[PDB]
């Protein structure tokens, strides 16, 4: 003034920020006014794939997150052988170891828330955040992408 | 046209383419010569070598 | 080094060358270248054878 | 001025863009429912509502003149309630977004599963701030260093 | 100057280779087996996209092929249940069959005798052991189955592982990321950093 | 920036625009510059010795 318206619406668508649509695409003409911009783009072909690189290292990171020993009795056982221690012394112690392991597984898923009258809970909790994760996969990936493309951290 | 050268170649170249132109060359011278020296070249060589 | 593949251009082978051549004449160277280678082839052839 | 513009478009695509509403758713229707089968689952449906308203416012104042106790307390104060809108959002995105993205202090929860809910303004966030930060840097940075390699050339 | 020587050686070787170459074967191888190769990259695109949809439930999510298998919709109507039988079978099968047969019959007496051949049979090393690693990282497986379609389924496988523990781990993922490591051998700059990278991590 | 904030927006701001435009303009230019300087000059010197 017236117216116108037409248508747108249906269915739802229905109505949007039509005026702005105008705005930024015009400043995109200002973008075609000169140079270096083109520069980056051109070397940019199978090179965003280099971004795909780190995108992948974080895809492996993601499953090696709350998902990897050491720190369990395996482984332790282984140791044984060783055982114891031785011687011697011284012182020491013792040792041993332990164990346990086992566990379981579971599954679951669921859720739712519604109502419609649940809204007070969302208006409060939209305000809310807490660093309990709370897992898992699409989470962990979206997050590692998040902060891990913010500034690790 | 024209043619030459133108045509030559251218035309063719255209057509076609480749180359043409250138280478280286131118101127220176050488030659001258150079080709002109070639002109003296045929201007003395075959002349003396026939005379 | 890729501004040093031009030898193959460029040268280568042879050685270286150159060329240078011258131118040249014829031849140239270238062719040568082409051629160368072849050578070787041759060687082878050678061886073868042886035868 | 480039990135200055990308943030001018960002600014209106801020609290101003589905997915995350029933549009658309329606657308678815066709578708419705779922288928078958188973297984487981649951149921579914879606739703619605749408419507619304618107418103306007503005206013404032404171003174007194004797209101001053309120300003002396609240000058000390801050809170990450935004609270909109435009000249705000732009000044802010310029703020933190030229600090070290990062992102808006607003969060951005209720995960559940198979997310667009996040994926909306998180994929939005990190894609934008990532591209525009790596770019505001690698531009101004890189062009200046490149010019250095030029004059030394 | 130278040239031559160487050349021478280478041549021778060449021669032888041539022778072878021539022769033849028966028936065858180569182709056709490069269809198999490029579309194996498409397969790693697939375990890529589906590992996103971690096993348990789920039917709401999805992703377009884009310009190949329309059977994927069948693959996802029973979804991950039969993804415990889609990337894993078609993947291991197409790759071992096609690509081992071509990469070894195009070159399997050839490297004899030059150091670039020592490296290309090192390619024999990485490609073979990493991907049998993959086949062993899915099949066991044984056976188973596949055819158509039916039936689917599955068964186982397983074987052983565990012892002691371981015992059981995240076998499927092991498969995932090492495949995307093949996507890493697909191109360039990567190697770039590494090479200058020698007594340079010492700078770290 | 300074931990101090820097609120009472209202509208048509200088109130912010004072020490926020002040803040981010300063710290931005001077951070991109303290980096791209010390950073860039050192890397440039690297390109020099390798040259």
């Amino acid at each position: 003034h017236l117216l116108y318206l037409l248508i747108c619406a249906m269915g739802l668508f229905v109505h949007e920020f039509f005026y702005s649509l105008l705005l930024f695409d015009l400043v995109y003409r200002e973008e075609t006014l000169l140079n270096v911009i083109k520069s980056v783009t051109r070397n940019g072909r199978p090179i965003i794939l280099t971004a795909a690189l780190a995108l992948i290292l974080v895809y492996l990171f993601s499953i090696v997150g709350y998902l990897f020993f050491k720190d369990d009795f395996i482984l332790e056982v282984d140791r044984l052988p060783n055982e114891t221690a031785g011687p011697e012394t011284g012182e020491s112690l013792a040792n041993d170891f332990l164990y346990s392991d086992v566990c379981r597984v579971e599954t679951g898923e669921n859720c739712t828330s519604p109502a419609p009258k649940e809204e007070l809970l969302p208006v409060e909790e939209t305000e809310q955040d807490k660093e309990h994760t709370c897992e898992t996969l699409l989470m962990c990936i979206v997050t590692v992408l998040s902060h891990g493309l913010r500034s690790g951290g | 046209v024209k043619d030459s050268t133108e045509y030559t170649g251218p035309e063719s170249y255209v057509a076609e383419m480749i180359r043409e132109r250138n280478l280286d060359w131118f101127p220176r011278m050488r030659a001258m010569s150079l080709v002109s020296s070639d002109s003296e070249g045929e201007q003395n060589e075959l002349r003396n070598l026939q005379e | 080094e890729k501004q040093k593949k031009e030898e193959i251009l460029k040268t280568t082978c042879f050685i270286c060358g150159l060329e240078r051549d011258k131118f040249d004449n014829k031849t140239v160277t270238f062719e040568e270248h082409i051629k160368e280678e072849h050578n070787m082839w041759h060687y082878l052839c050678f061886i073868v054878l042886v035868k | 001025a480039l990135a200055l513009i990308l943030v001018y478009l960002f600014s209106i695509v801020g609290y101003l863009f589905f997915k995350d509403d029933f549009i658309l758713e329606v657308d678815r229707l066709p578708n419705e429912t779922a288928g078958p089968e188973t297984g487981e689952s649951l149921a579914n449906d879606f739703l619605y509502s749408d419507v619304c308203r618107v418103e306007t416012g503005e206013n404032c104042t404171s003174p007194a003149p004797k209101e001053e106790l309120l300003p002396v307390e609240e000058t000390e104060q801050d809170k990450e309630h935004t609270c909109e809108t435009l000249l705000m959002c732009i000044v802010t995105v310029l703020s933190h977004g030229l600090r070290s993205g990062g992102g808006v202090g607003d969060v951005l929860r209720k995960p559940s599963k198979e997310e667009p809910l996040f994926a909306a303004r998180v994929i939005y966030d990190l894609l934008f701030f990532f591209m525009v930060i790596i770019i505001v840097l690698n531009l101004i940075f890189g062009v200046i260093i490149d010019t250095f390699a030029d004059l030394r050339s | 100057d130278f040239f031559l020587r160487s050349e021478d050686l280478f041549n021778e070787m060449n021669w032888q280779k041539k022778l072878r170459a021539q022769p033849v074967l028966y028936w065858c191888a180569r182709n056709m087996s490069f269809w198999s190769s490029i579309s194996f990259n498409l397969a790693v695109l697939m375990n890529l996209l589906v590992a996103f949809f971690y096993p348990f439930k789920g039917v709401r999510g999805g992703t377009l092929e884009p310009h190949w298998s329309g059977l994927l919709w069948t693959a996802m109507l029973i979804s991950l249940a039969i993804v415990i039988a889609l990337p894993k079978p078609h993947g291991i099968r197409a790759l071992i069959a096609s690509t081992i047969l071509r990469l070894i019959f195009s070159v399997g007496l050839q490297p004899t005798l030059f150091l670039l051949g020592a490296f290309n049979v090192c390619n024999k090393i990485i490609f073979l052991m990493s991907f049998v690693g993959n086949c062993g990282t899915f099949t066991r497986g044984y056976r188973a189955m596949v055819l158509d379609v039916e039936f689917l389924y599955h068964l186982l496988y397983l074987l052983i592982c565990a012892m002691g523990l371981f015992v059981h781990e995240f076998f499927y993922s092991l498969l995932l990321f090492d495949l995307v490591y093949r996507e890493e051998t697909l191109l360039n700059v990567i190697k770039s950093v590494t090479r200058n990278g020698r007594p340079i991590i010492l700078t770290a």
